[PDB]
RNA sequence: AGAACACUCGUGUAGAGCAUAAGGACUAAAGAGUGCCUGAGUGUGAGCACUACUGCUUGCAUGAGGGGAAACCCGGGCCUAG
RNA sequence: AGUUACGGCCAUAUCUACUGAAAAACACCGGAUCCCGUCCGAUCUCCGAAGUUAAGCCAAUAAGAGCCAUGCGAGUAUUAAGGUGGGCGACUACUUGAGAAAGCGUGGUGCUGUAGUUU
């Protein structure tokens, strides 16, 4: 086969929501053990009363890893969902998501002032060259050859983990 | 939604064919080139240094109107008329670039017997000798690189100052900087002669020599040693600032017109669509 | 009623034209320029320091003094049915060179050859003029294909 | 977790913003962020708006001045009122 | 003859599909010890050559969209001067002069400056 022109990951993304005080703090600390970097918290983008939310007010925490780390995390989370994903969670563009209800499924100890929160994980997955549509100097749009398409996304998963995609 | 309609076409503005490319920022290049009315047979010499992934230029260029002009040009794919085997992008080659671009200009200007080459020992900018010609004098062009503590652009800038061209710079940028104390100038010594490579090349034989061998090889194949390194590059120095290159000759690769292509004649164009009709019917 | 501020009036002037937005071109700040000079004033909207009075605007004047970014310009005009000269402070982004001298510069070229053989071998030089347009010149025609003019179209 | 919560990928000539009328201006910015500073210095000339008051443009000299690697810029507020 | 670095005029150069490419380059590419910067060596900064023409850059193709030119529209629309011209008006004929636009047809699809490198 040509090589090249081979699928990897190139991120995969975590956030918790917990709208208010020191939950936050509490959820901060998940993500600082699940992964060795300190998360980025983010702000309402607008004011929503029924929701309990002010404008600019703290909501959520994320952190983004790339590399090796990727590859654990991923494993440790599709076991927890059993392999079976629906042909709903796959995107035009080679991409793909899940969502967990429980932190303690990926392995730390409960600490029970700490508490139980949930988790999204969304993952992108490349081909390479993409670096010619981020770098500063002579920065150009992708051919069609090097995307990443729906039906690739599948293959790649169903291959690496043997998992199964229901209609 | 934007695209969907015609008058989006219509109405649009191109940038600059430099900008398109992502090649030129016309809001810098305005500020360093604008003429000053008043000092008339001012003829501003840029210094532009540009790194890609294979070797280091230097090229000196005076801005007039329908194009800039080229005075002279140095590259580090030269410096192997000089012996030099390896890392054709390194701190040390940039470094050299510079020395190289300075003593090609001097040399033409008649300027070179007046202001000798100094290697590396003081962090003050180049000064007009009393009774004789003033120095030549340029200003830095950085391009779209960013300025930071240890960027190789502003070694090969060291370089030419060494070399005898007067630039105005501020040790803010080179390693060794202080913010509040004295300039520790051996640490930039160090890197000009390689010290940096050789520290990592003795890290990673005590640590992992599958690794060294993937990192090095080039170096192995010259066997170069983390010890030669000194008298590797004080001989280049030396070269450099004592010898001259052969001049280049003029050849006609004209022959090589062969392999461009030619587009259709209108005769051809239209006979192509008739048949594409009668293909479908 | 109207009022008086320093750019009344200026909707349709000093606004940039159809898919021409943006800063100068190079080519504006590496002209040169010296003193008794002829030139023309056209303001850019986009600069913003050294704008003259809208006044002034596609006039024609002479360099008086240069300075660093700017040049001063002499002009003249009607003012309670006298004649005032008026000196204007401009930017060089707001500046052309003027064509109005073109011509006479090149007649000049010739008058100077003319006007030294004058002195060796005539006394007076004959010094170029210029004639307006004459009369009709004469013509002869050879007077076959003759072709035929009439009322054929009716124009319902 | 809903019409409307946070995070992503692709398109995106301005359909946004620019405290305060209306017009003009602005896209690797003049918009949004982040760093440092108090030039919202000091003497003294020449001019533009129908030009007194007022507002702005610009010259030369100086500061044990600022920001920036530097070219450059700054004696209030992007320009036209307070 | 191309490319590459720095440019000039700023779509004949744009946008969308497809296809080609000797040499040398230009790139993608392999790491993070240091200098430097990130939630994140993705970007920026540094140290490298095991791979690859798949991508970008360059070039061709398309009764392509858009842009540029020219012919026609057309002496048409409008307009300066004039008369004891006409009309209840609204407006309009004539005499000596100046003179368009949209649409629609046909052709085009970057040109050049200084230096460097490659039969």
């Amino acid at each position: 086969e040509n090589p090249m022109n081979k699928i990897k990951i190139q991120k995969l993304c975590l956030n918790i929501c917990t709208g208010g005080g020191e939950i936050l703090n509490k959820a901060s600390k998940v993500l600082e053990q699940l992964t060795g970097q300190k998360p980025r918290l983010s702000k309402s983008r607008l004011t929503i009363r029924s929701f309990g939310i002010r404008r600019n007010e703290k909501i959520a925490c994320h952190v983004t890893v790339r590399g090796e780390k990727a590859m654990e995390i991923l494993e440790k989370g599709i076991k927890i969902k059993e392999y079976e994903l629906i042909d709903s969670n796959f995107s035009t563009q080679g991409s793909f998501g899940f969502g967990i209800k429980e932190h303690i499924d990926m392995g730390i100890k409960y600490e029970p002032d700490v508490g139980i929160f949930g988790m999204n994980f969304y993952v992108v997955l490349e081909k390479p060259g993409i670096r010619v549509s981020k770098r500063k100097r002579v920065k150009s749009r992708v051919g069609n050859k090097q995307r990443v398409t729906k039906d690739e996304a599948k293959n790649w998963f169903v291959k690496k983990y043997e998992g199964i995609v229901l209609g | 939604d934007n695209k969907s309609k015609k008058s989006y076409f219509q109405r649009f503005q191109t940038k600059k064919r430099r900008r398109r490319l992502c090649k030129t920022n016309y809001r810098r290049r305005t500020k360093l080139i604008k003429l000053d009315q008043k000092n008339v047979g001012e003829d501003k010499s840029r210094l532009v240094v540009r790194i890609t992934n294979s070797k280091v230029i230097c090229q000196v260029v005076k801005s007039h109107l329908g194009g800039d002009m080229v005075v002279a040009q140095a590259t580090s794919a030269e410096l192997k008329e000089f012996g030099l085997k390896v890392g054709f992008t390194n701190y040390s080659a940039a470094y050299a670039t510079g020395l190289l671009c300075a003593r090609k200009i001097l040399r033409m200007e008649k300027l070179d017997n007046i202001y000798k080459p100094k290697f590396c020992t003081d962090v003050d900018v180049v000064e007009d000798i009393e009774g004789e010609k003033n120095a030549y004098r340029c200003y830095l062009d950085i391009g779209l690189s960013r300025n930071s503590k240890g960027a190789k652009v502003f070694a090969a800038m060291k370089g030419a100052s060494d070399g005898g061209i007067k630039i105005p710079y501020s040790p803010k940028i080179f390693p060794g900087y202080n913010k509040d104390e004295e300039f520790d100038q051996q640490k930039l010594r160090d890197r000009i002669f390689g010290k940096e490579v050789a520290n990592y090349m003795q890290l990673l034989k005590k640590e992992d020599e599958t690794k060294f061998k993937k990192q090095f090889s080039e170096y192995i194949k010259q066997n170069i040693n983390a010890e030669d390194l000194e008298k590797m590059y004080e001989n280049l120095f030396n070269s450099i600032v004592t010898k001259e290159i052969s001049k280049k000759e003029k050849k006609d690769y004209s022959a090589l017109k062969k392999y461009k292509v030619m587009k259709l004649t209108k005769e051809e164009r239209d006979a192509r669509v008739q048949q594409k009709l009668v293909e479908n019917n | 009623v109207s009022s008086h501020g320093y750019r009344r009036q200026t909707r349709n002037l000093f606004s940039q034209a159809f898919r021409k937005h943006g800063m100068p071109n190079t080519s504006t700040y590496l002209t040169q320029y010296a003193v008794g000079e002829y030139v023309d004033i056209k303001v850019n909207p986009a600069i913003h320091k050294g704008m003259p009075h809208k006044y002034y605007h596609g006039r024609t004047g002479i360099i008086k003094e240069v300075n660093r970014g700017s040049v001063i310009v002499l002009f003249n005009r009607i003012l309670a049915n006298k004649t005032v000269e008026r000196k204007v402070i401009v930017g060089i982004e707001h500046i052309r060179k003027s064509k109005c001298q073109d011509e006479y510069l090149k007649r000049l070229e010739i008058n100077k050859k003319i006007i030294e053989e004058a002195e060796k071998k005539g006394e007076v030089p004959v010094l170029f003029k210029r004639q307006p347009k004459g009369p009709k010149p004469a013509v002869e025609m050879l007077m076959n294909n003759i072709i035929e003019l009439s009322y054929d179209k009716v124009e319902s």
